[PDB]
DNA sequence: CGAGCAGCTACTTGTGAGCGGATA
DNA sequence: TATCCGCTCACAATGCCACACGCGCTGCTCGGCC
RNA sequence: UUAAACCGGCGUGUGGC
């Protein structure tokens, strides 16, 4: 998985998977558009990256 | 402000406090998150925080400060410490680091410790002027610690029994061998209350492994000192985590020339937890254990030793037998020869509601002359000799009877004569 | 400079020494690291070091020099030796190589031995002019070694008991069969102190296996010679490591025509350790042992032999019985017929506080005429005959009484008549 | 513990412009 | 101080297709935020 | 809120038109 603040990252660029966060806490469609409690990434498609 | 001053307060009190501080009602988050948000708000107010935490190092390099009420576990109230302090003072695991802390910004998770103020209730120079644990000379138990309460109560029985069977000293390694349903937990409570009420000069620290949550609550608010527990709501990983926490804390406190008593119950449960956490090595011995899966428990039971130069480390640990399985029996085999203090609780007398059910036959003390004086040993030996006429059941009768008529040791000795 | 001259000094003294040498305060690293850094600094000063270490070879080819206070273990103070010296002198395991050493640079870990100076307190030509251990002729014990101290003390009892029951000679193989709680460790201390105070001409070397750290400290500073111990803080691998260290050291010292006495306690513990370190062979015999898992212990107990051409190797080893398990019983079976000296300690007399609890019935000596002269055997035989009227308990009474009234062997013999 | 950082190529040809340059 | 003259560097050199290949071991240093 | 399905970038060499 990407580093916290390395070259590859999620909270800086976007989720590495479509509608799936890095921690797997938010994975359904209801949480689409909200950030998690530690990484704080807007869960969405990979195109954002 | 500080951690324990908020953690020894209940959850409703913390919710009311956070709502009084003008915050989003914190009755929705856990108590640890409540205190975390309260500290974040207090730091937002324009000031620093003064925190305290016991120290943990992983293979990364920085330090984690776990709190007391968290049972030394992972949580948001654990303080971050940059590895620079570890490179400076070589702070190993087991410091109640007390110092100034600041709130974490974005990209961070925990509070960062700015400067050191208190190193195990000592000056930070003790962090650079002290002796390690592996280098000193372990000795036998010199000091004698009385167990009897002194009120003539019905549970005083247990204490005085032990006092006339095998006393307890600083630096001892006590192992209790008892089948299920023998009165273990109330024995722990009785002996802890007696050692803490009769001798407040010595420090107590009780360990609970795989008990019920009601047992945790009954243990935590009843005995003095820190009450660390690790129940089933955490896996064997967090079991070994809290175990290594408390052992390194005791080691460092002993290095600080302090008397540390560790109650532990039971050893078979932590041995199973360790077997769970250590991978296999291709071979399985009797009972289903590994080769190195015994090295952790061995070390854990043998860390006890008497420090003649200052401080001491005594442990009182119970074991599980008559469980039907094999691994518990081999564990008892391995740990019955490594301890310098062995005691046994019977089950046949226990199920007859005749308590306490001490095995006066298999009870023993390693090098008891350093724990018992001239005529003291005279009295103890002649009573052992007169109880020696082969007896378990009516031997317990004689003991409990002559113990219920009398109040102190000298009363029994001078009335039996 | 040298190793033992710094290792027999305490840890605080070494810390003060390293701080006096102008160094980073070494109270943060272990004592072995303290001495390592002190040697590195002394070598940085512009000079060489003169070190000493007992030799170990693995399947690699080079040599490791383990130190005395390290209990012959792996550590930074172990000196590296290039295999060239092994190809030159064929230095097998068990040389206290004493020689010149230089500090290690980057890419290295330990000091490198430049040249040989002392080979087991002998000229390096003895490294090329000597005889191996497997080639000489093992014989029976010729010399007689008195055990009684000669002060009439209360522990002299034990010694004189053995002296009138079964004496000890050079090249003997003694096995003590004793249940738990029979007075083993103080017996070891008593007999070692007597052999080292009465006969300083013979060399002592005591082995401790699976004892308490306080027992290690009480053994290490009380008896003469090297006190090697291997407690539970090391796994069975390091157990067998130190065991093979000491056995090859004794073998080489005997090859150097020296008298080497090896105290060992107990054998069942090292047998369990070996069973732990040897893999299975698909089959498990009685007690849970393997086929080849007995070959190591067998060899280890049978390395004892009397060298009639020069030097001797005697062993005094204790065994564990009445442990409830089977493997200890089969181990005792295997080792009760392989020894050339058998003695037994009773537990029923021991728990009556009547010490020492010798089994005068099962005590014996292989070919005792080579250990006892004409009228000497006359006296011993007639006393055995008069004690022969079936007795354990009041037999111990008679022995201890007639032994407490008297001071030496001849006094007892000429007062009983 | 991870990751990295690193020690362990060479007779083009032209066409063009920018930059000395030197020299009275 | 103008006016070429020449030195020196940037920039370039068809399009596709097909196939194959290798883009490493180990000592040292640094990072200090599960 | 519930059910079903899914989750070649570079360089080199060679050869051909
Ligand atoms: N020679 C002796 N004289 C007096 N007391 C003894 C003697 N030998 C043993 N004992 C007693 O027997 C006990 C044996 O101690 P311990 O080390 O627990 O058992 P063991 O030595 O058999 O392992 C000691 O507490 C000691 O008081
Ligand atoms: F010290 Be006992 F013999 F284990
Ligand atoms: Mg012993
Ligand atoms: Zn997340």
């Amino acid at each position: 998985k990407p580093e916290r603040d390395g070259l590859f990252c999620a909270r800086i660029f976007g989720p590495v998977k479509d509608y799936e966060c890095l921690c797997g806490k938010y994975k359904r469609l209801k949480h689409r558009g909200v950030i998690c409690e530690k990484c704080g990434v807007e869960v969405t498609q990979t195109k954002v990256r | 402000m500080n951690l324990t001053e908020l953690k020894n307060t209940p959850v409703s009190e913390l919710i009311t406090l956070g709502e009084n501080m003008g915050l989003e009602n914190l009755a929705r988050m856990r108590k640890q998150d409540i205190i975390f948000a309260i500290l974040k708000q207090h730091a937002k107010s324009g000031e620093d925080i003064f925190g305290d935490g016991v120290l943990e190092i992983l293979q990364d390099g920085f330090g984690f400060l776990r709190s007391a009420d968290s049972s030394y576990l992972a949580g948001p109230d654990d303080i971050y410490v940059s590895p620079s302090q570890i490179r400076r003072f070589n702070l190993r695991t087991g410091d109640t680091i007390s110092g100034k802390i600041r709130p974490p910004k974005e990209g961070e998770r925990y509070f960062a410790l700015l400067k050191v103020n208190e190193v195990n209730f000592d000056k930070p120079e003790n962090a650079r002027n002290k002796i390690l644990f592996e280098n000193l000379t372990p000795l036998h138990a010199n000091s004698r610690l009385r167990m009897e309460r002194g009120n003539g109560s019905t549970e005083d029985l247990t204490a005085r029994v032990l006092d006339l069977a095998s006393p307890i000293g600083r630096g001892q390694r006590g192992l209790i061998v008892a089948p299920p349903k023998a009165g273990k937990t109330m024995l722990l409570q009785n002996i802890a209350q007696s050692i803490a009420y009769n001798h407040p000069d010595c420090v107590l620290m009780v360990l609970l492994i795989d008990e019920r949550p009601e047992e945790v609550t009954e243990m935590q608010r009843l005995v003095k000192g820190e009450v660390v527990a690790s129940t089933f709501d955490e896996p064997a990983s967090r079991h070994v985590q809290v175990a290594e926490m408390v052992i390194e804390k005791a080691k460092r406190l002993v290095e600080h020339k302090k008397d540390v008593i560790i109650l532990l119950d039971s050893i078979t449960r932590l041995a199973r937890a360790y077997n769970t956490v250590v991978p296999a090595s291709g071979k399985v011995l009797t009972g289903g254990v590994d080769a190195n899966a015994l090295h952790r428990p061995k070390r854990f039971f043998g860390a006890a030793r008497n420090v003649e130069e200052g401080g001491s480390l005594t442990i009182i640990a119970t074991a599980l037998i008559d469980t039907g399985s094999k691994m518990d029996e081999v564990i008892y085999e391995e740990f019955k020869g490594t301890g310098n203090m062995e005691l046994h609780l019977s089950r046949k007398i226990a199920e007859k509601r005749v308590f306490p059910a001490i095995d006066y036959n298999r009870s023993g003390t390693r090098k008891e002359e350093l724990l018992t004086t001239q005529e003291e040993l005279q009295k103890m030996w002649i009573l052992r000799k007169i109880i020696h006429p082969m007896g378990e059941i009516d031997a317990m009768e004689f003991l409990i009877n002559k113990l219920a008529m009398t109040k102190t040791n000298d009363d029994f000795f001078e009335m039996m004569k």
